């Protein structure tokens, strides 16, 4: 019967993910850059997004 | 007799230049008409520094009034201190930059320099000696940022001695207000660090935080914001209105607080910040001041001590109080958390006391430190630059006012190496 | 931050006042047509 | 200093018009017949030394069945006598024709009403065009003008509040035909495009408001009241001013990507806001609902790229950024990783005015949130599926080729609408 | 800084909210316009004019009840937006109640719930007022906190419900539907008090001199314990008990979280202006077999964790007295392994009385709060009530036909026979 | 100049140290708003004990208010002395304690305990020199309990040498108010143990039984209950501020009090106690102190002191007595009770004679007693615990929230050595 107490205690199961402690006055970011877009991104062949100049 | 002269760029420098020609009228007791109501004479005999004569007794202010967007010259020429302004320097545009560098710096912002360095020259002429360039201004704006650096960059290689102080407000850490905030933002610095020897940063959530956990103000306003910064303002310039018992001008703030000619960024403060309903449970003495002075609670930069390792510190004292307690807190600072200041340096701290304390309170002091915890900001400003720059996020904008793909890789470079000789020592 | 000898200390566990309430999440069916009406409309005749 | 011009054109454009003057007229001081019983009338209003106010726009349309009520109705007494172009015949739901025929021809008044506009305003900010993706005065005359005021003008902004094809909500059957082939002509010649449909709206004045059969007066106030707030800052003192052609370097990041949203949160009744506190963290939440939108798009499949927010009346500055704080904390509105800052804020001196009589309810405080997204490149999906299933046989390209031009145009619908396809998808892929 | 959001689903639960909306505002200052003649802030928002807004939403699928609310003197009060109705009525199923007309209609109670909850900083918990019996206060509220579960987390959930009483009912698919109900309890709700229609009808019928009783006098004497609930919420007191506790000092075992409502002096008004009660026998007046609101007898199993709420001018020396005599006698028994048993809670407010209503005015007033053994049995009967419809399948294709399957029924039976073990291992002794 | 500084953790910390500071401000005659308005001089000069400075003549207390809910700001800051602390001291929560371990000492505490060592660090280095920290707390709840065991360890490493004062309220052998007392005292006393230098342990039930039968009262209402903890609280540094013929401080009622570093639980109590009508009868002489002094019915714990023999024996008397009667009656009640007192320990018992007593009396005391029979608590404690533990009946409430099992095991097994200890040296 014992094995049936352990059973009664386990807790529980959650179901929100905890939302996220942030620290005011310091140098940091609320969402944190996902250092692959910081120097793991290449560009791509088609990127000629420029200035579109004046008509001629 | 020994003068300075004040400038400002854009929004958030005009209206931060107005709470500073506020503050520091009142405390040389100056109506918004224009002549003296001060009731006192150590308020008169050094007027001069920041003011000019008039036929009349008219005290006109020496300042420089510059925006490519005229919106906010209405806004300070119809406010409450705005009829002490001269109408000759109010130079303006017709059309704003807009939070682009390139139109505040090159195509449309240098064609209004030849008018504005004329009224600078004028003003620097009739004055027996210069000393400083005062300038306020934002970071990451559009003509903030954009032609302010070319004012200082023109003013420096033309003056090339004189000592000059930005008194600019950088990007939040936690909230954005633009999206080009990182490209403004380390673009524009790159030409901070090889023109300039004292700027001051201000973030803005830190000044949010002291109005709301410190002074305790349930609708804290921008004109309640920009008086904050205007107290350090007129605070740093203290003993050269006023005598006092150890005196130090603008000049002997620079050997004392900058070891390198690139590390001279620095954080501002004011001690004597407490709420009214704790007014009168405090005493204001020595000990309180300079235990708040070396909190996180009293500083406008997000950055904590813990980040970093102050090198310099400097601390005006104004009132009338002793040296030797002074002296005696700034060595038990020193020797309690000596972990957070660096040890190649013996003595780390620089202090001042002048002899006129501001209007109401009986005591003041004013905080500036000097530490490599700055070098977290620009961590994160290249972060974030490195991450807009490399899609191509908003060169639109830039590229096609001549602009090259090289110059954001030279200040990116600027930067990281900035870090790396913050983190060196 | 432990750049130093101090340290922050450090809750073991999640804090209630995190756990808040999500923001704009959820699809409110249209009030237009036949296809899906909310039942707080009277619908108009489909023919 | 501060003038702008706005071009109403078409039908929905003049309506729209005839809506808005009533909110331009009522903000100031200026009487619905042009006097008045202050510097801040000047960039929509010019003055006439005998106290008369001329506004700055046009009112051009080629059927005089609607410009004839406003020539002799409530407003005659305001608008400029030659402002108020008229044309002959109708360009029929036809691109072809209001754009090759009959279209070329009337310009040569419109661009010319448009120069003496210019000629009186010193400080020229920009163009809002005012009209309809999907007729023919709409989508084919507005796009030749756009063209033209283009190669004219140079680098002056150009900006789009135009009525987009609902995904259901449809009175024409040619909308795909003038609609897509307008796109060819807009994105090369434009910096911004509002663009708003009819069914959200409808559910918007259903339900947030709650007025039951909708006229189109409604609908063209509460578009009146959105592009009120997009020249707020032009003419009143704020905090954080943002003029116009800060506009664009904070919406736009690439040349092709300058399609954004619109959204105003304090649209609600009378005896709705009554019993409500309207505090700043609840009005800028609700401008991210899916059911606010003034097009019917689901954000939650899209990802935002840039904001803007333009506060009016008695803002606080302090909660706006903790309003934005909690909003940064919330997974539920997702960026795009090369976008780490994300919002811009602007807060001016003016509370929103309210028609007397009107629907709406008396507030201090709006919000005005525009933004770009990737869940924009589902509404072009639709239409292109509508073109690849009615130009398969050849529909109605009898009625387009009849005004003497060939069919290529057509052709060239599908490469560039891939294209622009193609790199949203581009432009959204993470760091992979 | 102390909110609770309150939801009523079906027609058992909005008719009780009718009711306690009305003693809320006589507890407080608030006509029912809503305008004014500072701890009001639990239950009320404010406006600039200076209207209170309920915190609480009123869905249902039939519009019935909603719309004579709003016809009635509370328009005024409440905003059009918390009252939602529905086109078509649940029509007495689990299977209906939230998978075709009530699967879509909480995609607007949630939005209006996350409109309420944004509006407070100091939410703990949600009140959520339904049945065991029907369809829409046993499905549509099963699948809604179900959802509220992976909406907010470990915020905490207090439903007042009610149960089928043992040997009368209304619905016929009531013991049927009832256990199909607990399948999403015993992992998404933390405390749902059992409060059933008989032992109310008994309690009027003893201590009260009442004839033909009317649900508005059950409704009352719910209402009551409810707003007893919360006083220390609302008010000052010597023992300040929260909901956040509530969840830890009355529940052992995550699954044995159902415990009983008990209020003591329900002494009619014409036998009021002659006795005056004491403190001595008002605890007593809470552990009597024929004093509580659920027809289970207590001897039937021995107590767990009780919670006793005095309000009024009670002074914590004799309930010391009345716990320590309440220990002595051997009918009232707990259980081996909880030696301290009790919990006190202690108020300054005496309950309030209401206007042409059944209470008094008395000055002491304990709400008695515990969890027993003896509700197995309570359990047991509607399982063998089940299993004796089942056994010939009787209203099975009344709910297959609408989404729901056999399948679903072949993992339903079994858990609340293992509820039963549950019970049963945890009331012996070691 | 010899400071000391206060703490308060908890609602039943709050009230019962709130009261705390009526009976020190009017025995150094200190008006509500903080003026002074007293008739004598001598009350002033040792005020830097307890107190603080302003300008204009102003005092305001050291004092840290810690709280997990602003549920008690609202009453404290509104009670009789609410204006005299400092709104900068004050220290809140916002989510609710919930009566357990964790929400004090791991997930909502550990939050709290950076922001609570700042004003700790505003208040303990503003002083001259300082002699300690000051705590009130209970044993049977979540925030007393747990926060404040765990405020004792954050204090403790940062000051080695100076002495922790807490001050316990312990659940009573008959009366509970609440269901998780046994696992909040043992999770308490298992680190209780080894970081203060003297815990105070105080009953209800005993001082209850006090209350009705010794100065008979009938209606005994919970601030007579903090006035009778109070009397004892301020009886025991009444060293520190007035002199006295035999001057004994904190750190001297340290040293003499425990012969072992784990044996510093100690029994209070108050002498000169008498009914309402019976105050103006007759003077009190120093032979009637020693018998209210060494009775049972005047302990402030429940346990017995009968049941054992006393260790370590107290006296702050304070009044104009003489001192041979003050040795010789202590030299006969240990001449009397041979049996109570150990054989080991020549003198079992110090004497402390001040001179300034309470407002109302001429003369007053204070008894402090470390005695073996409080191994009777523990015991009792422990046989609570395990009758929840050998079927882990609320296990469920702690172990999902970052408690783990076996810590439980060790702080049995601690309370196990601490009984054995303490039955050892009988
Ligand atoms: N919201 C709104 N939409 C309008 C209004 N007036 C016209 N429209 C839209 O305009 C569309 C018709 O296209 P238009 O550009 O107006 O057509 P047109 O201007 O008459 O030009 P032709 O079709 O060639 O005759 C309809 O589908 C409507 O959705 C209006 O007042 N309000
Ligand atoms: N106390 C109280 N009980 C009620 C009331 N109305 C109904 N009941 C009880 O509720 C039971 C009926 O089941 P319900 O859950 O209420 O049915 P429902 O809420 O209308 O849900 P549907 O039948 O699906 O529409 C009956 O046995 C009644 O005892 C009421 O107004 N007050
Ligand atoms: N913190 C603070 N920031 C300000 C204030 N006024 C303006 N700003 C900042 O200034 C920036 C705008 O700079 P702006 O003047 O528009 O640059 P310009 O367009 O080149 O003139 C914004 O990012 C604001 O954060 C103020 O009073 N306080
Ligand atoms: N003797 C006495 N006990 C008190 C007083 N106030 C509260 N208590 C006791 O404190 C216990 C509850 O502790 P609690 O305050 O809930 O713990 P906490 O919430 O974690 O601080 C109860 O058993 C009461 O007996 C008081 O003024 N005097
Ligand atoms: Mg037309
Ligand atoms: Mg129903």
């Amino acid at each position: 019967s014992r094995k049936r107490i352990q059973d009664l205690s386990r807790p529980k199961k959650q179901w929100r993910a905890p939302d996220r402690k942030l620290f005011w006055g310091n140098q940091d970011p609320i969402r944190p850059v996902s250092r692959n877009a910081l120097k793991a991104q290449m560009t791509q062949r088609l990127e000629n997004l420029a200035q579109s100049k004046e008509v001629s | 007799m020994r003068e300075i002269v004040h400038l400002q760029a854009g929004q958030c420098g005009n209206q931060i230049g107005a709470k500073f020609w506020e503050v520091i009228s009142d405390e040389h007791g100056i109506d918004p008409t224009g002549t003296y109501h001060g009731d006192s004479d150590l308020q008169l005999e050094r007027i001069n520094v920041y003011y000019n004569e008039a036929t009349g007794g008219k005290y006109v202010p020496r300042a420089v009034l510059v925006d490519l967007e005229p919106g906010t010259m209405d806004s300070v020429r119809s406010g409450p201190f705005g009829q002490i302004f001269r109408p000759d320097n109010f130079v303006f545009g017709q059309s704003g930059a807009g939070n682009n560098w390139a139109k505040g710096h090159y195509t449309e912002g240098a064609e209004l320099v030849d008018s504005v360095l004329d009224v600078v020259r004028k003003e620097a002429e009739s004055c027996d000696c210069l000393q400083g360039f005062q300038l306020t201004h934002s970071l990451g704006g559009g003509t903030g940022s954009g032609m302010g650096t070319l004012l200082i960059s023109k003013i420096r290689e033309e003056y090339p001695d004189r000592i000059m102080n930005t008194f600019s407000v950088v990007p939040s850490p936690k909230v954005s207000d633009t999206v080009v905030e990182p490209y403004n933002a380390t673009l524009s610095v790159h030409q901070l660090v090889e023109n300039t020897d004292e700027t001051y940063c201000i973030d803005n959530e830190a000044l949010y935080d002291i109005c709301f956990r410190t002074l305790k103000l349930t609708t804290p306003t921008y004109g309640d914001l920009n008086h904050l910064v205007s107290a350090t303002m007129s605070g740093v310039t203290t003993c050269l209105r006023f005598p006092g018992q150890l005196n130090a001008d603008l000049r002997k703030l620079a050997v004392n607080m900058v070891p390198f000619p690139r590390l001279h960024f620095f954080m501002p403060g004011f001690a004597p910040l407490t709420s009214r309903g704790s007014q009168q449970y405090r005493a204001l003495t020595v000990p309180e001041l300079t235990q708040q002075m070396f909190d996180a609670k009293n500083m406008m930069a997000a950055c904590d001590p813990r980040h970093g390792r102050y090198l310099t510190v400097a601390a005006v004292f104004r009132g009338r109080m002793s040296m030797k307690e002074v002296d005696e807190q700034m060595l038990n600072v020193q020797n309690k958390n000596s972990s957070y200041f660096v040890e190649w340096i013996p003595n780390n701290v620089k202090t001042a006391v002048c002899d006129i304390p501001p209007r109401g309170l009986k005591m003041s002091a004013t905080f500036i430190g000097n530490s490599t915890a700055i070098q977290e900001l620009f961590k994160r400003i290249s972060e974030q630059f490195t991450a807009m720059f490399r899609r191509k996020a908003f060169l639109h904008w830039y590229t096609g006012e001549g602009m090259d793909e090289m110059e954001f890789t030279e200040a990116e470079s600027n930067m990281n190496d900035l870090v790396s000789e913050y983190q060196q020592y | 931050v432990w750049v130093g000898t101090w340290r922050p200390h450090r809750p073991r566990g999640p804090i209630m006042a995190l756990y808040s309430s999500p923001g704009p999440k959820y699809l409110i069916p249209p009030t237009t047509g036949f296809v899906k009406h909310t039942p707080t409309k009277l619908r108009a005749p489909a023919y | 200093m501060r003038e702008c011009i706005s071009i109403h054109v078409g039908q929905a454009g003049v309506q729209i018009g005839n809506a808005c003057w009533e909110l331009y007229c009522l903000e100031h001081g200026i009487q619905p017949d042009g006097q008045m019983p202050d510097d801040s009338f000047n960039t929509f209003f010019s003055e006439t030394g005998a106290g008369k106010h001329v506004p700055r726009a046009v009112f051009v349309d080629l059927e005089p069945t609607v410009v004839d009520e406003v020539r002799t109705g409530t407003y005659r007494q305001l608008f400029h006598p030659e402002q108020l172009i008229t044309g002959k015949e109708d360009a029929a739901n036809n691109y072809a024709r209001g754009h090759y025929t009959i279209g070329k021809e009337i310009v040569d008044l419109v661009l010319d009403r448009i120069r003496k506009l210019a000629d009186l305003c010193t400080g020229l900010q920009g163009f809002l065009i005012f009209h309809s993706f999907g007729g023919g005065t709409g989508s084919g005359f507005a796009s030749l003008l756009m063209e033209r005021l283009s190669v004219d003008y140079g680098k002056k902004s150009k900006l789009e509040f135009a009525i987009y094809p609902a995904p259901q909500v449809s009175t024409a059957v040619v909308e795909p035909y003038n609609s897509i082939l307008t796109t060819h002509t807009t994105l090369e010649h434009s910096d911004c495009a509002f663009m708003v449909d009819n069914e959200a709206i409808y559910d918007i004045c259903r339900r947030n408001l709650d007025i039951e059969r909708p006229t189109y007066t409604n609908l063209n106030r509460l578009i009146g009241q959105i592009v009120s707030s997009i020249t707020a800052s032009l003419r009143f003192d704020g905090a954080l001013n943002v003029d116009l052609t800060e506009f664009q370097t904070n919406l736009v990041p690439y040349p092709r990507i300058h399609f954004p949203l619109a959204t105003y949160a304090p649209v609600i009744s009378a005896e709705k806001a009554y019993h409500e506190q309207l505090s700043v963290a609840e009005i800028t939440n609700a401008c991210f609902e899916p059911a606010n939108q003034m097009v019917k798009c689901d954000p939650r499949h899209g990802k935002y790229m840039a904001c803007c927010m333009l506060y009016r009346g008695d803002v606080v500055p302090k909660d706006v950024n903790a309003a934005i704080a909690t909003i940064k904390t919330k997974r539920t509105i997702q960026f795009v990783d090369w976008c780490p800052t994300g919002f811009k804020v602007g807060i001016n001196y003016q509370p929103p005015t309210v028609v007397p009589g009107g629907d709406l309810a008396k507030v201090q405080r709006a919000v005005c949130m525009l933004s770009n997204t990737t869940a924009i490149a589902e509404a072009w999906a639709r239409l292109d599926h509508k073109l690849d299933l009615m130009y398969a046989k050849r529909a109605f390209v009898h009625w387009y080729v009849g005004e003497g031009m060939e069919e290529g145009e057509f052709s060239e619908a599908r490469e560039d609408l891939a294209a622009l396809e193609k790199d949203y998808e581009e432009v959204g892929v993470d760091s992979v």
